């Protein structure tokens, strides 16, 4: 019912994220730039996930998935099935 | 009699349950016996080091229990343990302290 | 009247969020957001709620690392803002884009 | 009367106790405990996997082992991999 | 004993770059560029195959297990064709008997 | 009589020595009859592929025979068999021409 | 007499060696350095012509390719001079160094 | 001996023109020849280490070109 959810990482959020990074200072053109980052970065890991959903005969995506995605993607994350 | 094979080996780390998962896991044709040994002692030995290391990490922070946050101090604060673990995110870990000197304001 | 000078505050909010780990996006928007991004590959798809904070993991720690590649290009620069061109050039390095 | 899935995590356990006897684990982190062996099982088996491949070999040996090992360890952690590594070869072939 | 017998995939680089190319050649470098290019997608493929089987149980790569290794190292229109060229070369082969 | 599964697929690529590696490769216990069929014939589509526009590249520098550069700069200038092979060397294949703006001179 | 200005010897220099592909540093000294390099991590080794020419191809592969990233990162700071502070900022990048 | 300053000024500004490197700084060359040294090392080793384990004293291609895909350099037209 939102088609456009891009915009609920709000600039707040992702200044936070940057100030885990050890940013000072955050021109605001970055917000959007990060958003779109981030699109390609979850539409990747995704792709891949589903894939490995469907694979399956699955209706439903699985914690397993996105690891199989995230270590695909050179990715790998510890502590959801690894 | 009843003796496990790990209990020869003098280890915690299931020598049995390393060997199946070789076998199983279509590594090769066949597998050593030397080997579910050899694997599982290396395996023990770098979960010992990770758990030293982030052990102490749990003490300074006046914690009993160890929480990723002391895995990712232990891991990240080791150069060796880091090159291993260089392309693994590890969740709820969270970023050493650093900030940039240029950063810092001069006073 | 009281005010903290610019970049002090940010300067705090670092030695805040860096000694900390939970995630900093708040959960429904990203869940959200994931949902949308699943439709483009399968309709009326359904998801585990530990994929859903695997990812939010994964996406947080990912961005967290840019961050700190794009401040270290800002920095070589004689800068302290991040700008596009930051990460733009720290994806350009990584093999992100070409 | 549920799947029945394994894990490492009484092994996780079991070393905690012999290093830090008086401290202990949250789930989390025992998960990522649990993600780390499987990683470097995988990671090893593969290489040793190939090492066999590459020399028309059928069987992986303790051999293949110890060279995944010197090949993806870092210099001290490799030198102590190997040393435990031969250690638990040899105290299991004389033990019996 | 002459040698040992070293295979190769060059005699089908040739029947290939003769198709698409009657009139052009390739230097045995070049040749040997594409061989190691064979073996490497080869492999890639076997691999996300090989556990595309063990993560869903199975004992056994099905053409299935090779589609999907491919939908997922191959990018967008690579895929789309080596899918396509694939799943032709199946049918093809199936109602040959 | 005899006819090479290749043949019974429309490949050159050899249908046979694929299903054979695959069950000596380690990489499972079975090899549906299918499989080698499907990979033979994506490995052939990449291989055209490249050598459609590597041929293209040898014309182009009045060549009739592909040297190692005609595949690099076949590969290269196609964005998608860039991306697939993004972290391959090809060997005596040098470098695009790239020279940034900012360094030409006027 | 007549001279180029500083610059234009370079430019050409480039478009030389960016259109062509022979390995552009001299053979002998590479494979001494090979051997050197090979003695520490074992004694009386032998090597195959080819495998010394792999190891070349690559490390000449390699470095072109930093350079590449170094360039890119000298432009970044306003420059046109690659100095060592651009190298390490890419391999820091890139993942070889923390 | 200490063949690293066999890898001459002149070779690096070459591979830096491929590069398409306009100016050069003085302190690069014995940079570069830090990196090599680094890369060879670290491919030398796991290739030898592939050696070795064949229980091979000769040195082949293939060692080297399986440690470049162990190392992620994978390399094209040497086998493998
Ligand atoms: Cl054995
Ligand atoms: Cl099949």
């Amino acid at each position: 019912v939102l088609r456009d959810n891009i915009q609920g990482i709000t600039k707040p959020a992702i200044r936070r994220l940057a100030r885990r990074g050890g940013v000072k200072r955050i021109s605001g053109l970055i917000y959007e730039e990060t958003r779109g980052v981030l699109k390609v970065f979850l539409e990747n890991v995704i792709r891949d996930a589903v894939t490995y959903t469907e694979h399956a005969k699955r209706k439903t995506v699985t914690a397993m998935d996105v690891v199989y995605a995230l270590k695909r993607q050179g990715r790998t994350l510890y502590g959801f099935g690894g | 009699k009843a003796k496990t094979r790990s209990s020869r080996a003098g280890l915690q780390f299931p020598v049995g349950r390393v060997h199946r998962l070789l076998r199983k896991g279509n590594y090769s044709e066949r597998v050593g016996a030397g080997a579910p040994v050899y694997l599982a002692a290396v395996l023990e030995y770098l979960t010992a080091e990770i758990l030293e290391l982030a052990g102490n990490a749990a003490r300074d922070n006046k914690k009993t229990r160890i929480i990723p946050r002391h895995l990712q101090l232990a891991i990240r604060n080791d150069e060796e343990l880091n090159k291993l673990l260089g392309r693994v995110t590890i969740a709820q870990g969270g970023v050493l302290p650093n900030i940039q000197a240029v950063l810092l304001p001069k006073k | 009247p009281h005010r903290y000078r610019p970049g002090t505050v940010a300067l705090r909010e670092i030695r805040r969020y860096q000694k900390s780990t939970e995630l900093l996006i708040r959960k429904l928007p990203f869940q959200r957001l994931v949902r949308e991004i699943a439709q483009d590959f399968k309709t009326d798809l359904r998801f585990q709620s530990s994929a859903v904070m695997a990812l939010q993991e994964a996406c947080e720690a990912y961005l967290v690392g840019l961050f700190e590649d794009t401040n270290l290009c800002a920095i070589h620069a004689k800068r302290v803002t991040i700008m596009p061109k930051d990460i733009q050039l720290a994806r350009r390095i990584r093999g992100e884009r070409a | 009367k549920r799947s029945r899935k394994e894990s490492y995590s009484i092994y996780v356990y079991k070393v905690l106790k012999q290093v830090h006897p008086d401290t202990g684990i949250s789930s989390k982190a025992m998960g990522i405990m649990n993600s780390f062996v499987n990683d470097i099982f995988e990671r090893i088996a593969g290489e040793a996997s190939r090492l066999a491949h590459y020399n028309k070999r059928s069987t992986i040996t303790s051999r293949e082992i110890q060279t995944a090992v010197r090949l993806l360890l870092p210099g001290e952690l490799a030198k102590h991999a190997v040393s435990e590594g031969t250690k638990a070869v040899t105290k299991y072939t004389s033990a019996k």
